[PDB]
């Protein structure tokens, strides 16, 4: 599977296990973010606009 | 029959005692299998 | 003899260890490590150590030739 | 299971109160007789003269 | 929080008339001046023993609590019959009131039911806080042990789990189950020195009383060791002995160590305590308990004290000493001996080794017997 | 009507519930003799006694026609002794066995259950020759089928025969079965049975005081350690009794503890009760300050009282007072079979108060002890603390000067070692435990 991490071997480097992900939790927050909730209920004055 | 019946119960208590006494040393033998691998 | 055998098995060295930092437990009997010089590689952890000091981003120390968990 | 009535089991009659209804673990000397120790010290007083 | 707090004064002043006899006079004074007030006919059944069987109020008392519980109830049942309110709503407060009518004014049947009803109804955290402690006082209002037992259990179970800076709140009455107990030893006190009054003067009667119960409580406790530096530090505990004085006089005889005040300030306090409703420990733990670890710590660091001396440094009656060293080593603690025909105190302080060593082979002794329980519980 | 109708209907109904039970107890006995396993056997007679309480004429015979498919003296003895109530309307489909279990015979197992079964039934309907009769029955047909699993049934079988004999006032006459069946069971090696006839053996002396010819027997009978758990808290129990009335002290305080320990904690009360009246007793004795927190038992309290008050009367020294309530409330003292023992510590609180005095003091003297435990005599007191320092439990010595005491010391060579010593069993029993596990782990 594509974009996850894998385990090699030491000189002929071949595969040994397909780890799980270790590119997401390192660099998981560099200027981006996922979904957060801040659900429009706590939106208020606002509803003639939204 | 009935000293046959004595006997067959010293065989009973070997076998009972010889149950956990083999078990013990497969057990033994996997750890040690495992500590070498 | 097998109380000698596994009194003898049990010397695990782990006098020259060296030190190079976990990453984190992915499972038991598997896991991935980042040396001082880097080089991020996966190993193998030993039953000897495990949670009770086994923090997830933690520097740990190393076997000197073989970089494994000690 | 049986109650192993076989042995005398003579319950206790009285079933009017629990002297030590409560918690209170009581002790060998906790249940002498006397007049506390407030009047003892005053009769201790007295017959020194003050 | 108020409420249940001037039926607690009620309550020991109904103790006070009942168990020492010496109070018959002043007891029937206060007990008329605050029974005639606080609408006490269904709080009555108990005062009855005492005085009269009904004090000459009749008519007009019961009247005042038919009415009053009669408009109460006619709330309730407009609440909860022309309006649905269900759970979160003012049917909460209802039954609320509810309570406090049957509580406050009636009998503790009535309020008891009331809590019960609105606390299998409602769970909410501080409607669930609230009825906690409302039960905690009606138990230890009228000393049901075993209802002041199951509130401080569910309490310290689950009840304050969920929910804080209110456990600050209903500590000071949580640990008065220990403190109307025999317990009062360990776990009072280190739950109980906690200067941090729900209210300014309440629950137990005063600040002042509570610190009255802090003093009894660390006396049971310890004798003299960092205590200084546990209690006497204290500045709240200063200034509340300057405001009592006597208080602050047994408390620095003890500390000082001089018994010739100390023993006539040990009696005022016994004394003090017969009039208190927490006189659980009549016999064990008035003065007895803190004599034997005042003697403890005078023959420590002593090996042959004599006993004529140590009489004049410890009040008078060379014979009452001697009578009370003789009973005191007979119940176990006083690690000495008396040599009668000389006269003397010889101590026996074991090293701490020695010591140490004793209560070792005691444990050893306590767990031979669970270990061969235990082989009881195996092999059948 | 209704509400009689109802209540017939419901007992009825249990009763059908109790045949259930039994039905599964047959089925328990076809799943042993399938298996060769007596553990599962131990687990029915484990559960017989629960449902033992209520049972009823009509629905024993319902289940004694039922399980007798094959005509058998079983089924022939039991329809005269047993005795069902008139004609029911409530019937169950009776056809266990057909063909091939018809034509087997029955299981000897299951036809010493069915015995004791019986015997139980007549003892709870309060019967008596009709008991001893499927009783004699039951021992003639143990003894005349010799097969392993049948001894331990017998043990039991045996036990509650001489229980039921007891009643009978035939414990004197059942000691020759008793001493045959462990004949037998000595030929077989039959532990339990073993036990078990021991136990009616130590209970018959009991009741009849035969207390020389029973510590003669136990001096010299080895019992099993493996035994049940009840047999062997009643043959401690005894042996523990029968100790503290030869004065075997030391001997008889760790057996009752032992005895009082190995009990089920949630039933034996009236073991219970006897086990608490023991150690009052005997500890007073002693001196051993009776277990403070054994007062709290919640079925002794107006037995222990007056035991309380003993204890207050061997602590102070007095006599008068405990003298009244002995004459108030002794008469139990004397069913238990303490009462000259009751007397004895009477006369021995003056020693139990030395002891305690002279743990207390140094170098106390003589008119002091004297005045204090009410010997108002130099020489009487004198007397006294000669007879302790010669039974040797307590060290006061005497000095005819004026009653010197020697002190304690500082801690020898085995003063710290005595409790290692005493106390390196550890081991055996860890050893003891581990050998348990070895005869417990098997696979299948």
């Amino acid at each position: 599977t594509p974009n996850c991490r894998v385990a090699l071997r030491n000189d002929s480097y071949t595969l040994h296990k397909i780890l799980p992900n270790k590119v997401d939790p390192l660099v998981s927050l560099m200027m981006v973010e996922k979904v957060p909730d801040s659900t429009y209920e706590m939106i208020g004055g606002l509803d003639k606009q939204i | 029959q009935y000293y046959l019946s004595k006997i067959e119960e010293l065989q009973l208590i070997v076998n009972d005692k010889s149950q956990n006494l083999r078990r013990l040393q497969a057990q033994r033998n996997e750890l040690n299998a495992k500590v070498r691998l | 003899e097998f109380l000698h055998a596994q009194e003898e098995v049990k010397r695990i060295q782990s006098i020259p260890l060296v030190i190079g930092q976990f990453l984190e437990a992915v499972d038991q009997n598997t896991a991935i490590v980042g040396s001082t010089t880097g080089s991020n590689y996966y190993v193998r952890i030993l039953s000897t150590i495990d949670r009770e000091l086994l923090k997830p981003n933690a520097s740990v120390a190393l076997h000197k030739h073989s970089n494994a968990l000690v | 299971d049986d109650e192993f009535e076989e042995f005398p089991a003579e319950d206790w009659a009285g079933l009017d109160e629990d002297e030590d209804a409560h918690v209170w673990e009581d002790n060998w000397d906790d249940d002498n007789v006397e007049d506390d120790f407030s009047n003892q010290l005053r009769a201790e007083l007295e017959k020194h003269g003050y | 929080g108020l409420p249940k707090n001037p039926d607690l004064r009620i309550a020991q002043l109904r103790f006070l008339l009942s168990l020492p006899e010496h109070r018959g006079d002043a007891a029937v004074r206060d007990e008329l001046m605050a029974a005639v007030r606080d609408n006490n006919m269904a709080p009555y059944y108990e005062a009855l023993c005492k005085s009269l069987d009904w004090q000459i109020d009749v008519d007009l008392l019961n009247k005042m609590k038919k009415a009053n519980e009669d408009e109460l109830k006619r709330l309730d049942e407009e609440l909860e019959d022309a309006e649905k309110n269900l759970g979160e709503s003012e049917i909460r407060d209802a039954m609320m009131a509810k309570a406090e009518y049957l509580c406050r004014i009636g009998d503790k049947e009535g309020a008891l039911t009331a809590f019960r009803k609105t606390y299998d109804k409602t769970v909410a955290l501080g409607h669930r806080l609230d009825i906690v402690f409302y039960l905690l006082r009606i138990g230890l209002f009228y000393m049901d042990n075993d209802l002041i037992t199951r509130n401080t259990e569910k309490a310290k179970s689950l009840i304050e789990e969920g929910g804080d800076w209110d456990r600050r709140n209903r500590l000071k009455v949580y640990q008065g189950l220990y403190c109307v107990a025999i317990r009062d030893f360990k776990q009072a006190a280190e739950l109980f020195l906690d200067t941090v009054s729900t209210f300014t003067s309440y629950e137990l009667m005063d600040y002042k009383t509570f610190v009255t119960y802090t003093v009894y409580v660390s006396m049971i406790a310890l004798e003299r060791p960092d205590l200084r530096e546990k209690v006497i530090k204290g500045a709240e505990i200063l200034e509340v002995l300057h405001s009592l004085p006597a208080v602050r006089q047994y408390l620095f005889s003890l500390y000082e160590c001089r018994y010739s005040v100390f023993f006539q300030s040990l009696a005022v306090v016994e004394q003090e305590m017969k009039k208190d409703w927490l006189f659980a420990p009549h016999y064990r733990y008035y003065v007895r308990e803190m004599r034997i670890h005042a003697y403890s710590q005078l023959l420590e660091s002593y090996r042959s004290l004599t006993l004529g001396y140590m009489a004049e440094a410890f009040g008078v009656g060379v014979e009452f000493i001697d009578q009370e060293l003789s009973r005191f080593i007979a119940a176990g603690r006083l690690h000495c001996k008396i040599d009668k025909v000389n006269e003397i105190v010889e101590t026996n302080r074991p090293d701490s080794k020695n010591w140490q060593y004793q209560e070792t082979i005691k444990k050893g002794d306590l767990l031979l017997n669970r270990v061969q329980k235990l082989s009881r519980v195996i092999n059948m | 009507k209704t509400a009689a109708a109802a209540a017939e209907h419901s007992q009825r109904e249990l009763d059908t519930v109790t045949l259930e039970d039994i039905k599964e107890h047959v089925k328990q006995l076809e799943k042993a003799v399938s298996g060769k396993e007596p553990r599962f056997v131990l687990r029915a007679l484990r559960m017989l006694p629960s449902t033992s309480r209520r049972l009823n004429h009509y629905v024993l015979y319902k289940a004694v026609q039922g399980f007798f498919t094959s005509n058998n003296a079983t089924r022939d003895f039991l329809l005269p002794f047993l005795e069902e109530p008139m004609d029911t309307e409530a019937d169950l489909q009776f056809r266990p066995r057909t063909g091939k279990a018809a034509s087997t015979p029955l299981l000897p197992e299951v036809e010493a259950y069915l015995q004791l079964l019986v015997v139980i039934f007549m003892m709870n309907s309060k019967r008596y020759k009709e008991a001893q009769k499927i009783s004699d029955d039951l021992m003639q047909k143990i003894s005349t089928q010799n097969r392993r699993a049948l001894d331990l049934v017998a043990a039991k079988c045996y036990y509650y025969h001489a229980r039921v004999y007891e009643f009978l006032d035939k414990l004197d006459v059942v000691r020759s079965f008793l001493h045959a069946r462990l004949r037998t069971a000595t030929l077989r090696h039959d532990a339990d049975g073993q036990a078990t006839l021991l136990n009616l053996l130590l209970r018959n002396y009991l009741h009849y005081s035969l207390y020389d010819q029973a510590e003669k027997l136990v001096s010299k009978s080895v019992f099993p350690e493996q035994a049940n758990n009840n047999e062997w808290a009643r043959y401690l129990y005894y042996t523990g009794r029968i100790k503290a009335i030869q004065l075997e002290y030391s001997e008889a305080r760790r057996t009752m503890t032992n005895a009082l320990r190995k009990a089920p904690q949630h039933t034996a009360v009236g073991f219970k009760q006897t086990v608490h009246k023991l150690l009052i007793v005997v500890e007073l004795l002693l001196g051993e300050i009776p277990d403070r927190l054994q007062f709290r038992q919640p079925s002794l309290k107006r037995s222990l009282m007056p035991y309380f008050l003993l204890t207050q009367a061997v602590r102070t020294g007095n006599l008068a007072k405990f003298n009244q309530v002995l004459d108030q409330f002794g008469e139990k003292f004397q069913a238990d079979g303490t009462y000259t023992l009751i007397i004895r510590l009477r006369h021995n609180v003056i020693k139990t108060g030395v002891r305690m005095i002279s743990l207390s003091y140094s170098r106390i003297s003589l008119a002091d002890i004297a005045q204090k435990l009410q010997l108002d005599s130099p020489e009487d007191a004198e007397f006294i603390v000669a007879k302790a320092i010669r039974d040797g439990v307590i060290e006061a010595s005497i000095n005819h000067e004026k009653g010197y005491v020697q002190s304690k010391e500082m801690i020898d060579i085995y003063s710290t070692r005595e409790p290692q010593l005493a106390f390196h069993q550890r081991i055996s029993f860890c050893l003891d435990i581990h050998n348990m596990s070895v005869k417990a782990m098997r696979f299948p």
